[PDB]
């Protein structure tokens, strides 16, 4: 998926949760 | 000049806390500020006094607390006869011509339980005692003198009695090319007093003239050394050491003996294929061969002697204690591998490495009361090991370890594994280990007795920050002792961020003593807000008794 | 085994003869530093000589902080932790400047009964952090290179 796997504990974005 | 942001805080110590700090611009180099900090359990005001200049001499920052009177401490000290506290602090660091050094590191408190009870801005409850520097060094490009002054304030009642060396000379000369030689001279001038007026006084002269021949090469180094040592003790008021203990002291004493080495270290590269082409393997053999005489040393009291710890750099050190009171004799061979990774830019992204200490004959200081698990004496006796990571830009990974037989188990080991995308984004995890019979072995006698510094260290910490929308940041550190399974230290911090103003939130619960009546430690908690007018997470992850440290 | 000696320089062939540039030429890192570069047959020129057609290395802000890595039950410190971390410059003339760092870490653990023995123990330990700050600067020479080409 992502390069950065740390990305899904802090990315802001949309949270989609 | 004027008001600053008056910052509360609540703990269990003081419970409410309130500063009403004023800044004073006296000139453009220095400034001050006057900080009446009203503490509600001890029901009166201390006054905090910051100094800050600047000038020719260097940078210096000065601090006076006093607080007149203390209900909490008269309380516990009814008999005392008074209850005033106070601390003084002086950090004083410049190179004036650059060629005049001039420190200073003088903390000074009233009583030992002083960082207990108050804030760790330039102190903490975790220092066992305060230090007292003063140094003022010339220093050129091939010539050093340094005259300073030490003296130590212990905080632990057990034993107060600590050493200090009150005049201290320095003075350190290097010739290179003579001939295919370089050459160096040390000598030092101490003299040691004590805090007891029963213990013994000394006073010291060492000279060090050493002279080594190295010779390098494209893919090997071998540097070759004779050095010599000389000291004369001699050391007064002695009939009561004398009187109690079977070995006796001798007022003069005169120390003679050589030391040779003779160290060597080769590099091998290799072009990595198995693995990305274009990365490169070095190995580097090392090894170093060491002869220091044995002299009985017996009827000198070791004044600024410790043992060092053996990491893989310590493997190659000549020494085996600090100062120069204890200098065992050695007969050794030193032997490490240090493995290196390059990528394709000659980047080093990868480092191993492992060493062991063989000894042909015994190390001997004539003082040997060192409690070993075993009767180890010859051998190939301690190992240490290291290894760096660079994972990627963003991880990283270090780790250490010792092993000595002598103790029949590991001694020392570390470990910590870090995610830092950048200073508002990072995550570290960390472990710490000492075993109990490292602790028995190096610490004082009652140490392996008491029950809080018997089982050793076994401590794993976690440290984490997180940012929201670039106006919050939110940090947190959690410390576990793993032999008593039980916190140490935990934190939190919350920073809104502002363009005019910041405020942040903190909370901290640490332990802070032990108690001797149940035999269990004391914990303190303690959550305060301030204004000021990034994101504050460095300051934040700072803020604890066990900071954060970067580790890539 | 695929292993050979290593039949190139530490140092690269362009920076054998360099000048040394530092705000404390008499401090303890410059004279580490100084000394790295003589045992790899550097030829360390002033920096006010004419001789402008060489590398230079500018020694810049040097920071040691000792902490405390761990605690005794009591919440004594036990594990003093000293990090060093020096920054420096190499301006390759005419071409750019690239920025170098060493960062060293060391830890000794704490012992008020002899304190003042504990204080020559850390003063050891800085007097081998420098060294190990030395060597990493040196080490750090060959990427210059490879990045500069
Ligand atoms: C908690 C106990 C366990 C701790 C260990 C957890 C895992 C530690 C290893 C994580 C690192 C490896 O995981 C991943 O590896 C890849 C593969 O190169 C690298 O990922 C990299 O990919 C490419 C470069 O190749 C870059 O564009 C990207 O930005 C970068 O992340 C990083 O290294 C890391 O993103
Ligand atoms: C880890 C295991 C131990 C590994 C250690 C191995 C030993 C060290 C290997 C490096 C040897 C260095 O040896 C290197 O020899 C060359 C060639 O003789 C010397 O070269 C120089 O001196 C020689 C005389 O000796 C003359 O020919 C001339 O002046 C010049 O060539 C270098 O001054 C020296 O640096
Ligand atoms: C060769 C290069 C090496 C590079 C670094 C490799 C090691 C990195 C750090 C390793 C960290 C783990 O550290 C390890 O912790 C465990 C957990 O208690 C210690 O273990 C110790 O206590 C446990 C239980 O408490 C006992 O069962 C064990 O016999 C004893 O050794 C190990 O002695 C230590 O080695
Ligand atoms: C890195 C990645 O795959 N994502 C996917 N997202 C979701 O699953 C919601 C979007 N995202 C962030 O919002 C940070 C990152």
């Amino acid at each position: 998926a992502c390069s950065d796997f740390m990305d899904w504990f802090y990315c802001d974005g949309y949270p989609c949760a | 000049s004027g008001f600053l942001i008056p910052n509360a805080k609540y703990t269990t110590t003081n419970y409410f806390e309130f500063y009403l700090p004023y800044y004073w611009n006296i000139a453009p180099n220095m400034d001050a500020t006057i900080t009446p900090h009203y503490m509600h359990r001890r029901g009166n005001i201390m006054w905090e006094n910051e100094f800050r200049y600047l000038s020719q001499a260097g940078a210096g920052l000065m601090e006076l607390d006093y607080l007149p009177s203390d209900k909490v401490y008269e309380d516990e000290h009814p008999n005392d006869d008074s209850s005033r506290r106070w601390l003084f602090y002086w950090n004083h660091s410049g190179v004036m011509d650059q060629v005049w050094r001039f420190n200073v590191d003088y903390t000074k408190v009233s009583d030992p339980s002083y960082f207990n009870d108050f804030d760790n801005k330039y102190g903490s409850s975790t220092d066992g005692y305060a230090t007292q520097k003063f140094s003022v060094g010339y220093a050129v490009q091939n010539f050093n003198a340094t005259v300073s002054t030490k003296q130590f304030q212990v905080f632990s009642e057990q034993n107060t009695s600590s050493y200090s060396a009150e005049p201290q000379l320095d003075v350190n000369y290097y010739q290179n090319d003579v001939g295919p030689f370089d050459t160096r001279i040390y000598g030092q001038a101490v003299h040691f007093v004590n805090t007891r007026d029963d213990m013994p006084e000394a006073t010291r002269v060492h000279l060090e003239p050493t002279i080594n021949l190295p010779l390098s090469n494209n893919w090997g180094s071998i540097n070759t050394e004779a050095k010599f040592l000389a000291t004369h003790y001699q050391q007064t008021n002695l009939d009561w050491y004398n009187s109690r203990n079977t070995t006796k002291l001798d007022e003069s004493v005169n120390r003679v003996m050589p030391q040779f080495k003779v160290d060597g270290k080769m590099v091998f590269e290799r072009d990595m294929e198995m693995l990305a082409p274009g990365y490169t393997q070095t190995l580097e053999p090392r090894a170093q061969y060491l002869y220091v005489p044995y002299r009985d040393q017996s009827d000198i009291y070791n004044y600024d002697s410790s043992l060092l710890q053996s990491d893989y750099s310590g493997l190659f050190r000549d020494r085996t204690y600090g100062g120069l009171d204890r200098i065992a004799s050695a007969n050794q061979v030193t032997t490490g591998v240090t493995s290196r990774i390059y990528d394709d830019a000659a980047v080093e992204r990868f480092n191993i490495s492992v060493g062991q200490i063989y000894y042909f004959t015994e190390s001997r200081t004539g003082d040997d009361n060192i409690t070993w698990e075993n009767d180890d004496k010859t051998g190939s006796l301690v190992w240490a090991g290291d290894t760096y990571w660079r994972i990627s830009e963003r991880w990283g990974l270090r780790g250490g370890i010792q092993y000595d037989t002598r103790l029949d188990n590991v001694a020392t080991s570390n470990s910590s594994i870090e995610y830092r995308r950048d200073e508002d984004r990072l995550v570290q995890l960390n472990y710490h280990y000492a075993s109990p019979e490292y602790i028995q072995a190096t610490l004082p006698k009652y140490y392996s007795t008491a029950e809080q510094y018997k089982n050793g260290i076994s401590q794993v910490g976690a440290v984490a920050s997180r940012p929201i929308a670039d106006r919050w940041s939110i940090v947190g550190a959690y410390y576990y002792d793993t032999n008593a399974n039980k916190q140490a230290d935990s934190m939190l911090g919350v920073q809104y961020s502002s363009c005019c103003y910041a405020i942040r939130v903190g909370y901290e619960r640490k332990l802070n003593g032990w108690d001797n009546d149940k035999q269990h430690a004391v914990y303190d908690n303690a959550i305060g807000f301030n204004i000021e007018l990034g994101l504050g997470t460095q300051e934040m992850l700072r803020s604890n008794i066990l900071p954060y440290q970067n580790t890539l | 085994c695929g292993w050979h000696l290593r039949d190139t320089t530490q140092v690269p062939s362009t920076m054998k003869v360099m000048i040394l540039d530092s705000g404390d030429p008499n401090g303890p890192l410059s004279r580490a530093v100084r000394n790295q570069l003589r045992l790899n047959g550097v030829e360390l020129l002033d920096k006010e000589t004419t001789r402008k057609d060489v590398p230079s290395l500018r020694l810049g802000k040097v920071s040691i902080a000792k902490d405390t890595a761990s605690v005794f039950r009591n919440g004594q410190t036990a594990e003093y932790q000293m990090i060093m971390t020096v920054n420096a410059t190499v301006l390759i003339p005419g071409r750019d400047i690239y920025p170098i760092s060493a960062k060293v870490f060391r830890s000794f653990f704490d012992n008020p009964q002899m304190a003042l023995a504990k204080d020559n123990e850390q003063d050891m330990i800085v007097k081998e952090m420098y060294d190990r700050a030395a060597e990493q600067l040196i080490r750090k020479l060959p990427s210059i290179r490879a990045a500069d080409i």
